[PDB]
C-alpha cells in the first residue's frame, strides 16, 4: 500500500510513513542504544546515545526522532556509529559518581551495560566532578540526584502519565537540575513508576533500599489482587 | 567560572509563598495587553513578558511573584519557576537599586574592561557579586551585551555606558549616588558605533524616495 | 543639511513602562487573534 | 601475599569498610558467603549478615 | 568589463543603510527622506511569487550567519494554507560576541525593519511579525515600538496595509538574558513561554514553527535589506560581491584596532583592506598584527599570515578553514595572550550552553576546564591531542551548532598555535619542578 522500502545494514525492510530510524531497525532485531527514549514517553531526543550513520550522509542522525526515508540505508554498526556512542558514553560518565559498590541500580543499571556494550573500558578525564544537592519527594521515591543524567525521563512520565506537572528543570548549562525547586512530595497513584523508567539509581525504592542485588533474585510472575485491574 | 547562585529554592522569612505581592490595577491593564498578543489557545506565551513586569515593580521576583503569575496565566507553578532559574536577568535575590552589569568577555577584555572593573571595585569598596551595605549598587560581571565595538561598556538598570575609562566610571558612579541621571552611551565624543574621528563612510547628503528604482514599478 | 549632531536623544528620557505602555498603545491597532479550538493545550 | 582465614576490616575511625555491595557474594565460586543488609539506623548501607562456610570455602 | 575581481570600495549611493551612525531623523519623517516606505503598495500588489523571484535572483545570503539562501528558504512557505495561520519571525537576539550590526539596524533605522516585515510576510503570506529583540537591548526595543506606533498610525501596517488589501501586525517579544536564544528553534521556544532550548529538526519551522504553526526565522539584516532589493532589483545587489557572494555587508570591527567601528562594505573586500582604511589599522601597524577572528567567537582565527590575502566572503573564509559568520572582525595583535582569549570564549560558551543534550553540557564543560589548565600550562602535551579529540566528539552530535561554535575556536587555536600551548606547558614544568 503505502509503505516504503529502506534498508538496515542492507536489508529490505518495508515500514509505515512515519516510522523512525530506531524503529526501522527494531524490525530486524536490532535494538539502538537509548537512555532517553521511551516507547510510552513522547519523544526528546537529549541523550544522543542513539546516534546512527545514514549511508551517503556526512551526519548522524538521531535514530529514536528522525524518520525514515526511501532508500535510506542504516549503518548500525559502522565505524562512525560506534565512535558517535562511545564518544556520547564518555560525556555521559564524564560527571557520573563512583558509586556502582553502594547503587541499588548495581547489577541491573542501563549505563553500566550500555558502557560495558558499547562505550570505552578507561577514562581520560582528569577534572574533578560535579556533585549536586540531594531532594525530598516524599517516603516512596528515594533519590540521589548526582547519579542523574538528565534524560528528562521522570519529567516526561509525570506530565503525561500521571497528569502531575510537579517537575522540572532548573538552571542551565552544566548546572541544569531536575527537580521541583521547592520543598514539595511527588505523590501520585502512579509515582513509584518513576523508578521504573529511570535508567540510573538516580531515582529508587526506599523501602526496597540496600536489600538485594538483582542477580540474586528468583522472579515469579503472577497477577496483582489489590484491585480489580488485575 | 561557577555560578554561585543556587537553583533550590528554601523558605525564608523574607522570600516564602505568604509574601505579599499583587500586582497593580495599571500593571493589571498592561497584562491583558501582553496578553491579547498572542493566539486565544496560548497564553503560556506571555510569560516571559509577565514575570519581567512583576520585576519591574517589585525590583527581584519572590516565589510569591512566580505563583501569581502562574496563577494568573494558568500555568502550572512549576513551568514558571523553570522560565524563572533559566533566564539570567530574573533576580530571584534583592538587588542594589543601581544593577551594575561589566562585560568581560574578549572583545571587551581585549580593550582593558579588567581596569573598569578595579576601578568600580575600589570606588565602591565591594567584591564582584556583592551588594553594597547601602544597597544602592550592586556588582556582576556578565557576557557579551551586544556593543563590543564601543568597549570596555557597562550596563546600570538597562543603560548602556561605553567607551569607559576608569575615570569616566567614578564619574557616574558619583552621579548616580548623588541623585543625578547620567547621560548614556560613549564617553569619547563618540555618542555612536562610527570611527573615532574621520567619519570614513556616509558623508554624502543621502537621497530620496526614488533615487534608484526599477522601471516597471 | 548637516551631519553635525546626533538624533537619537529621545531614548535619554525612556522609564520602567515605556516598553509595557507603547504596547498598551498599540493593542487598539491589531487585527483578532487566531483562535486554536481551546482554551489551553489541556483543555 | 598468603591466604589464610578470612577477616572484615575497619577504617581508623572504627567505621566498618564493608558496604553490602554483594560482589565478593556474587563472585564466590564456592557459594560460601551469605550476605543480607539494611539501612542502619544512622542511614548507612550496612550487613546484618555475613557468613563464610569455611568447610565450602577453597582459600 | 564584467566579471569584477577587485572589491571593497563602494560609494554613498549604493549603500543600504544611510542611517547607520543615527545622523538624522530615525523617526517616519526622516525614513520617508532617505526613500523608505515608498511605492510599498506596488510591491505589495506585485504577488508573493514576483518578491520571492526578486530575493532569489539577487543572491541575498542569510546574513545571521549560516549564510543559506534565502530566496529558497522563504519559497519554502509557499504552500498553500491549510487552516493554521502563518507568521514570520525576526530574529534580533544578536548574542555573538563580536556583533553589533543589528543594535545599530534596530535603534537608528528601524522602520526599514518593519518594511521588511511587511514586504517578508507578503512573500511568504504570514499573518503577522513577531520581533524578538535581545531583552538586554531596552531603549532600541523601545524606538522599534515607536517606529511601529508611527506605521500603524500612517496605515502603513495593520488593517489594509497601504492600499494593497493586506492585513499585517508586527510584534515585539523581548527576551531575559540567553545567548542560545538566538538560535531559531530555541527562539521558537522562548515565544511560547518555555526555556530557550533548541528543538530537534525535522521537523522544519516552515512545517511546524511558533504555536506549532508554520513560520519563518530570519536575521534582521536579511529582512531589512529585502524592501531596498525589490525596489532597485535583485541586479542591482548581485551586481556587488563575486558569484554566490552577492551583496553588501555590515562589518563590526573590535579589538586592537585604532578605531574599532561598525561599517557597510561590498562582501569580497579584502580584510586587510578593510582593517587598514575603516578602522585605522592595526595598533602599533600591520606587523603587530597576531591573529583574527573574522566571524564573531564561533569562527576559529586565522594567523597574520593568512589575513594578508584573505577575502571577506563566504566561500574564500570557508577555503581558508575559518567561515565568515556574523562579520565580526575581532583584532588581536602581537601583545596579546591568545590561549588567554581563547579559554574565555570557552568560558563564555559553557556559561550559555543551554545544558538540554548530553555532549555539549558536559564536553563543554569539560574543555573549558582543560582551557583554563593550558592557562596556566599545567597540562601535559599529550592533552593537546586529547583536547583536539574532544571537540571532535562535540562537533555533529549535538541538538543545534552551539557545541558547533564551542568546538571550532579550540581547533583554530591548536591548529595555529599548538607551539605556544607546548612551550607554556614546558614552562609551567620547569618553573615548579
Ligand atoms: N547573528 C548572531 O548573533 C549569531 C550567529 N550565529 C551563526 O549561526 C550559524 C549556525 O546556525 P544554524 O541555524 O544552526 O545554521 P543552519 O545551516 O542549520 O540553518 C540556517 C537556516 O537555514 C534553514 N535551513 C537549513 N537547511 C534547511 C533545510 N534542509 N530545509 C529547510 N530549511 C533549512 C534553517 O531553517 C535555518 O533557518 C553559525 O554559522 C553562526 O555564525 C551564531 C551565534 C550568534
Ligand atoms: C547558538 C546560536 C545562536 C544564534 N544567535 C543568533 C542571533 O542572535 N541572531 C541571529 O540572527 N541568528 C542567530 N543564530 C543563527 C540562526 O539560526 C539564524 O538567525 C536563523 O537561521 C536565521 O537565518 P537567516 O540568517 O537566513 O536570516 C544563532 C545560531 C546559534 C546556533
Ligand atoms: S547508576 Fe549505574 S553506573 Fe551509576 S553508580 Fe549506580 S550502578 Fe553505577
Ligand atoms: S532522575 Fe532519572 S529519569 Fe529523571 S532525568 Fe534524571 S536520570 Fe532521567
Ligand atoms: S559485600 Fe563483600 S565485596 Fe562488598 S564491601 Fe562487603 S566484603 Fe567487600
Ligand atoms: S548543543 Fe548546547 S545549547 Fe545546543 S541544545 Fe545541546 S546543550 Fe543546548
Ligand atoms: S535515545 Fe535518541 S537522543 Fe536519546
Ligand atoms: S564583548 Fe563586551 S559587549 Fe560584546
Ligand atoms: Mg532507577
Amino acid at each position: 500500500s503505502n509503505l516504503i522500502e529502506v534498508f538496515v545494514d542492507g536489508q529490505s525492510v518495508m515500514v509505515e510513513p512515519g516510522t523512525t530510524v530506531l524503529q526501522a531497525c527494531e524490525k530486524v532485531g536490532m535494538q539502538i542504544p537509548r537512555f532517553c527514549y521511551h516507547e510510552r514517553l513522547s519523544v526528546a531526543g537529549n541523550c544522543r546515545m542513539c546516534l546512527v550513520e545514514i549511508e551517503k550522509a556526512p551526519k548522524v542522525v538521531a535514530a529514536c526522532a528522525m524518520p525514515v526515508m526511501k532508500g535510506w540505508n542504516i549503518l548500525t554498526n559502522s565505524e562512525k556509529s560506534k565512535k558517535a556512542r562511545e564518544g556520547v558514553m564518555e560525556f555521559l560518565l564524564a560527571n557520573h559518581p563512583l558509586d556502582c559498590p553502594i547503587c541499588d541500580q548495581g547489577g541491573e543499571c542501563d549505563l553500566q551495560d550500555q558502557s560495558m556494550m558499547f562505550g570505552s573500558d578507561r577514562s581520560r578525564f582528569l577534572e574533578g566532578k560535579r556533585a549536586v544537592e540531594d531532594k525530598n519527594i516524599g517516603p516512596l521515591v528515594k533519590t540521589i540526584m548526582t547519579r542523574c543524567i538528565q534524560c528528562t525521563r521522570c519529567i516526561r512520565f509525570a506530565s503525561e502519565i500521571a497528569g502531575v506537572d510537579d517537575l522540572g528543570t532548573t538552571g542551565r548549562g552544566n548546572d541544569m537540575q531536575v527537580g521541583t525547586y521547592i520543598e514539595k512530595m511527588f505523590m501520585s497513584e502512579l509515582s513509584g513508576n518513576i523508578i521504573d523508567i529511570c535508567p540510573v539509581g538516580a531515582l529508587t525504592s526506599k523501602p526496597y533500599a540496600f536489600t538485594a542485588r538483582p542477580w540474586e533474585t528468583r522472579k515469579t510472575e503472577s497477577i496483582d489482587v489489590m484491585d480489580a485491574v488485575g | 567560572g561557577a555560578g554561585g547562585a543556587l537553583f533550590v529554592h528554601r523558605d525564608t522569612p523574607e522570600n516564602n509563598p505568604d509574601t505579599p505581592f499583587d500586582f497593580t490595577p495599571e500593571n493589571y491593564k498592561r497584562i491583558e495587553a501582553i496578553v491579547k498578543n498572542y493566539p486565544e489557545g496560548h497564553k503560556a506565551a506571555a510569560v516571559l513578558p509577565v514575570l519581567d513586569l512583576a520585576q519591574r515593580q517589585n525590583g527581584w521576583l519572590p516565589i510569591s511573584a512566580m505563583n501569581k503569575v502562574a496563577e494568573i496565566l494558568q500555568v502550572p507553578p512549576m513551568r514558571v519557576y523553570e522560565v524563572a532559574t533559566f533566564y539570567t536577568m530574573y533576580n530571584r535575590k534583592p538587588v542594589g537599586k543601581y544593577h551594575i552589569q561589566v562585560c568581560t568577555t574578549t572583545p571587551c577584555m581585549l580593550r582593558n574592561s579588567d581596569s573598569i572593573l578595579e576601578a568600580i571595585q575600589k570606588k565602591l569598596g565591594i567584591k564582584v557579586g556583592e551588594t553594597t551595605p547601602d544597597k544602592l549598587f550592586t556588582l556582576i560581571e556578565v557576557e557579551c551585551l551586544g556593543a563590543c565595538v564601543n568597549a570596555p561598556m557597562v550596563q546600570i538598570n538597562d543603560n548602556y555606558y561605553e567607551d569607559l575609562t576608569p575615570k569616566d566610571i567614578e564619574e557616574i558612579i558619583d552621579e548616580l549616588k548623588a541623585g543625578k541621571i547620567p547621560k548614556p552611551g560613549p564617553r569619547s565624543g563618540r555618542f555612536s558605533c562610527e570611527p573615532a574621528g574621520g567619519l570614513t563612510s556616509l558623508t554624502e547628503p543621502p537621497k530620496g524616495p526614488g533615487f534608484g528604482v526599477q522601471a516597471g514599478l | 543639511f548637516d551631519n553635525s549632531t546626533y538624533r537619537n536623544l529621545q531614548h535619554h528620557e525612556y522609564s520602567t513602562y515605556t516598553f509595557l505602555d507603547l504596547n498598551v498603545e498599540l493593542s487598539k491597532f491589531r487585527m483578532p487573534q487566531p483562535s486554536s479550538g481551546r482554551q489551553s493545550p489541556r483543555h | 601475599r598468603f591466604r589464610g582465614e578470612h577477616a572484615l576490616r575497619r577504617y581508623p575511625s572504627g567505621e566498618e569498610r564493608c558496604i553490602a555491595c554483594k560482589l565478593c557474594e556474587a563472585v564466590c565460586p564456592a557459594q560460601a558467603i551469605t550476605i543480607e543488609a539494611e539501612p542502619r539506623a544512622d542511614g548507612s548501607r550496612r550487613t546484618t549478615r555475613y557468613d563464610i562456610d569455611m568447610t565450602k570455602c577453597i582459600y | 568589463a564584467p566579471k569584477k575581481t577587485s572589491f571593497g570600495s563602494l560609494k554613498d549611493e549604493d549603500r543600504i543603510f544611510t542611517n547607520l551612525y543615527g545622523r538624522h531623523d530615525w523617526r517616519l519623517k526622516g525614513a520617508q527622506s532617505r526613500g523608505d516606505w515608498y511605492k510599498t503598495k506596488e510591491i505589495l500588489l506585485k504577488g508573493p511569487d514576483w518578491i520571492l523571484g526578486e530575493v532569489k535572483t539577487s543572491g541575498l545570503r542569510g546574513r545571521g550567519g549560516a549564510g543559506f539562501p534565502t530566496g529558497l528558504k522563504w519559497s519554502f512557505m509557499n504552500k498553500p494554507s491549510d487552516g493554521r495561520p502563518k507568521y514570520l519571525v525576526v530574529n534580533a537576539d544578536e548574542g555573538e560576541p563580536g556583533t553589533c550590526k543589528d543594535r545599530e539596524i534596530i535603534r537608528h533605522d528601524p522602520h526599514k525593519l518593519v518594511e521588511g516585515c511587511l514586504v517578508g510576510g507578503r512573500a511568504m503570506g504570514a499573518r503577522a511579525a513577531y520581533i524578538y529583540i535581545r531583552g538586554e537591548f531596552y531603549n532600541e526595543a523601545s524606538n522599534l515600538q515607536v517606529a511601529i506606533r508611527e506605521a500603524y498610525e500612517a496605515g502603513l501596517i495593520g488593517k489594509n496595509a497601504c492600499g494593497s488589501g493586506y492585513d499585517f501586525d508586527v510584534f515585539v517579544v523581548r527576551g531575559a538574558g540567553a545567548y542560545i536564544c538566538g538560535e531559531e528553534t530555541a527562539l521558537i521556544e522562548s515565544i511560547e513561554g518555555k526555556q530557550g532550548k533548541p528543538r530537534l529538526k525535522p521537523p522544519f519551522p516552515a512545517d511546524v514553527g511558533v504555536f506549532g504553526c508554520p513560520t519563518t526565522v530570519a536575521n534582521v539584516e536579511t529582512v531589512a535589506v529585502s524592501p531596498t532589493i525589490c525596489r532597485r532589483g535583485g541586479a542591482w545587489f548581485a551586481s556587488f560581491g563575486r558569484e554566490r557572494n552577492s551583496g553588501t555587508k555590515l562589518f563590526n570591527i573590535s579589538g586592537h584596532v585604532n578605531h574599532p567601528c561598525t561599517v557597510e562594505e561590498e562582501m569580497s573586500v579584502p580584510l586587510k583592506e578593510l582593517i587598514e582604511k575603516h578602522a585605522g589599522g592595526v595598533i602599533g601597524g600591520w606587523d603587530n598584527l597576531l591573529a583574527v577572528i573574522p566571524g564573531g567567537s564561533s569562527t576559529p582565527l586565522i594567523p597574520k599570515s593568512v589575513c594578508e590575502t584573505v577575502l571577506m566572503d563566504f566561500d574564500a573564509l570557508v577555503q581558508a578553514q575559518t567561515g565568515l559568520g556574523t562579520a565580526a572582525v575581532i583584532v588581536m595583535d602581537r601583545s596579546t595572550d591568545i590561549v588567554k582569549a581563547i579559554a574565555r570564549l570557552i568560558e563564555f560558551y559553557k556559561h550559555e550552553s543551554c545544558g538540554q543534550c548530553t555532549p555539549c553540557r558536559e564536553g563543554v564543560d569539560w574543555m573549558n576546564k582543560v582551557m583554563a589548565r593550558f592557562v596556566k600550562g599545567d597540562a601535559r602535551p599529550a592533552e593537546i591531542d586529547s583536547l583536539w579529540e574532544i571537540s571532535k566528539q562535540i562537533e555533529g552530535h549535538t541538538i543545534c551548532a552551539l557545541g558547533d561554535g564551542a568546538a571550532w575556536p579550540v581547533q583554530g587555536l591548536i591548529r595555529h598555535f599548538r607551539p605556544e600551548l607546548e612551550e607554556r606547558m614546558q614552562q609551567f614544568a620547569l618553573q615548579h619542578q
